[PDB]
């Protein structure tokens, strides 16, 4: 699980 | 989507990575704040949903010294503290 991967659950 | 102005030091944060304009979406502002945490590899490269924003803008931004991508609400609130929304 990638920062990018994590990062777009935020949207 | 809203409008939002951010306030100075996350207009700083935003601008250190691109950004040139004062009104912003929520959307632009996610956007840039992950591009800032991935060009600065602030992420812990193991568990990459840790961030270590310590003796960084971000620390003094968000009052944090570390948090979790996953703590969806806890970073809206963060960001928002630095927003002021349009209208």
């Amino acid at each position: 699980l990638t920062f990018e991967h994590y990062w777009a659950q935020l949207t | 989507e809203t409008l939002v102005r951010p306030k100075p030091l996350l207009l700083k944060l935003l601008k250190s990575v691109g950004a040139q304009k004062d009104t912003y979406t929520m959307k632009e502002v996610l956007f840039y704040l992950g591009q800032y945490i991935m060009t600065k590899r602030l992420y812990d490269e193991k568990q990459q949903h840790i961030v270590y924003c310590s003796n960084d803008l971000l620390g003094d931004l968000f009052g944090v010294p570390s948090f979790s991508v996953k703590e969806h609400r806890k970073i809206y609130t963060m960001i928002y503290r630095n927003l002021v929304v349009v209208n």
